[PDB]
């Protein structure tokens, strides 16, 4: 049940002539990759009163 | 078609025959717009009489 | 002359290895095909006269127009635009425009010589990989690249 | 609250690289950072790639065959962002000895 | 040799920058136009001949 | 002249076959029709326009589950009311151009 | 004649108006939005659009 | 990559047609009298 893509339908493709599959499975994640630093995290959760 | 003589020029049908402008036509919109100088010198003063 | 013909069929066939390049393809607004998926060209505009035919206009019952008269609508433009991704440019299309069927034949295997050499990034990244016997961190994304 | 607009996967320079060895110890606080930040971030894929950047780094002394084909041990973490490509002993613990 | 130096983890930094590039893959690219050249001067010489 | 079902009171009028180029300049003009009315900064409608096909159907937003289990959330239109002016004057024109 | 909000009397009021001329006037100027913009001149309007 | 149409052998005029404007009016008509340019060519002969 891990989510491989996440598409925006325009017409269901049953009624799609030209099929056009959307852009956001040329990514390899399913929505926008964020790079986030993992050192700047634990600090965080490590500090924080 | 022009007829190299003291025949008069005539002009095309839509079975792809010449025929002479003396008499009545119809154009629809698409021959008009493609062929207006060749309206105006052949066919419209042959309606202004 | 059997030396010199046979040398300038291959200037004929190295000068025609090249790709067909799918360009713009702009609506006929106009009336003359009405709607027909035909090619603006933009860098050579004189080329889009010779290129198509069927878009030409028959004033007088000239020599030529008794020829383009036969010209049959629907032979002109692209028909079957192979895309994929909407947003992103369609990887085949599939035109007809003024062409000679050996030229075209020289290029179509060009592009079968240049598919004969072309693997997918599933094969490529285990030859970099065996190249470098499996060390030297290689990473490919599992997504459609069209 | 905007994940499948957005995933915060973890950053390609944090993960240790898949040559270097776990008995060197910048690496493994490398990957000590990398598997406490791994529950915060919402990738999906995040705990494979936090099983998997550990299992670099132990190549050699934890010799384990990988069930996902042509892709072995020595294969970054950086790569496994598709479920197909999990493997079977992180899927199941008990394949592992 | 270094004492704390793994094998792999030096040949991961020493044959870093000749991976980076496609320029392996040019001499890959060479033998293509040396057959392709090679079969057509055999055939040009023997179809003269 | 297909794709989605429209009550056609303008069908006489002669229109060429709108591909998807020509598509998108009508849906470049109905929505700077839609930002001039109502004047809204930011952009409502024009994903349909700068990219894609904007010959649309019904749109609907899904998410591929790894095990085929594709699901998919239909969003039809709820009760349109500006359209429903608009069909009125559409007949309308039929009668009174 | 058709020409919108010719009547109004309010505080202001949207920039999006029709105001057609009377048929004694080329009326050509409101049915060239959207695809007339550049080839088409300032007196005529497509039949296809 | 090529942009442009692939074809290599075009249709030159090689022989050119009697322009004239003083006899015989009305046996020629070239595009050129309309602003257009032809899609093929327009003389006597024309040598593909």
């Amino acid at each position: 049940d891990v989510i491989t893509n996440v598409l925006v339908a325009r017409v269901d493709p049953a009624q799609r002539g030209d099929a056009a599959v959307d852009i956001r499975a040329t990514h390899a994640t399913f929505a926008a990759a964020l790079p986030v630093d993992p050192a700047a995290i634990v600090v965080a959760m490590l500090c924080g009163q | 078609v022009p007829r190299p003589n003291g025949l008069e020029p005539q002009l095309i049908d839509d079975g792809n025959v010449p025929r002479d402008i003396a008499g009545d036509w119809v154009y629809p919109s698409d021959v008009l717009q493609v062929s207006v100088a060749v309206f105006r010198d052949y066919v419209w003063p042959m309606v202004k009489a | 002359l059997r030396s010199n013909v046979l040398l300038m069929l291959l200037q004929f066939t190295l000068s025609n290895l090249k790709i067909n390049k799918s360009s713009t393809f702009t609506s006929d607004v106009t009336t003359i095909t009405s709607g027909r998926m035909i090619r603006a060209f933009e860098g050579r505009p004189e080329l889009l006269a010779l290129a198509y035919p069927g878009r030409a206009v028959l004033p007088t019952q000239t020599k030529n127009a008794q020829f383009l008269s036969t010209a049959i609508a629907d032979r002109i433009g692209r028909l079957d635009r192979a895309n994929l991704i909407g947003g992103e440019v369609s990887a085949m299309v599939e035109c007809m425009e003024l062409c000679d069927a050996l030229t075209l034949h020289i290029r179509e295997t060009y592009i079968m010589l240049l598919r004969s050499m072309h693997q997918d990034p599933t094969q490529i990244v285990q030859i970099v990989n065996e190249c470098a016997n499996n060390l030297l961190n290689s990473t490919i994304p599992i997504s459609l690249r069209p | 609250a905007y994940n499948g607009l957005v995933t915060t996967v973890l950053s390609e320079d944090a993960f240790p690289d898949s040559s270097q060895s776990i008995t060197h110890l910048p690496s493994m606080w490398k990957c000590l950072f990398l598997t406490l930040a791994g529950p915060m971030t919402s990738d999906p894929h995040s705990p494979v790639k936090v099983f998997m950047a550990l299992a670099n780094l132990l190549a050699q002394p934890e010799p384990i065959a990988i069930g996902v084909p042509g892709m072995h041990q020595t294969t970054p973490a950086s790569q496994f962002s598709h479920p197909g490509v999990w493997p079977p002993g992180f899927l199941n613990p008990q394949l592992i000895n | 040799t270094e004492t704390n130096l793994i094998p792999s983890h030096h040949y991961g930094k020493a044959f870093a920058p000749l991976f980076a590039s496609n320029a392996m893959f040019t001499r890959n690219q060479r033998a293509v136009i040396t057959r392709e050249a090679f079969v057509c001067a055999r055939s040009a010489v023997a179809q003269c001949q | 002249d297909a794709g989605f079902l429209v009550p056609r009171p303008l069908d006489a009028l002669r229109q060429f076959d709108v591909t998807s180029a020509a598509a998108a300049e009508i849906m470049h003009a109905v929505n700077d029709a839609f930002k001039t009315a109502f004047d809204l900064d930011g952009a409502l409608l024009d994903g349909l326009a700068l990219y894609g096909d904007p010959r649309i159907a019904d749109l609907s937003a899904a998410y591929l589950q790894y095990g085929g289990n594709v699901v998919r959330e239909h969003v039809p239109p709820g009760p349109s009311h500006i359209h429903r002016a608009l069909q009125q004057v559409e007949s309308t024109f039929m009668a009174e151009m | 004649v058709c020409m919108t909000n010719w009547a109004s009397l309010g505080d202001e009021g949207r920039g999006l108006e029709v105001r057609l001329p009377p048929p004694t006037d080329s009326s050509v100027h409101a049915y060239k939005t959207v695809l007339s913009r550049g080839y088409i001149d300032n007196a005529q309007f497509n039949p296809l659009a | 990559e090529d942009t442009g149409l692939c074809t290599s052998f075009m249709l030159l005029d090689n022989i050119p047609s009697a322009h004239l404007t003083k006899e015989l009016i009305g046996f020629t008509w070239f595009m050129q009298m309309y602003q257009m340019t032809p899609p093929l060519p327009e003389g006597a002969v024309n040598r593909i």
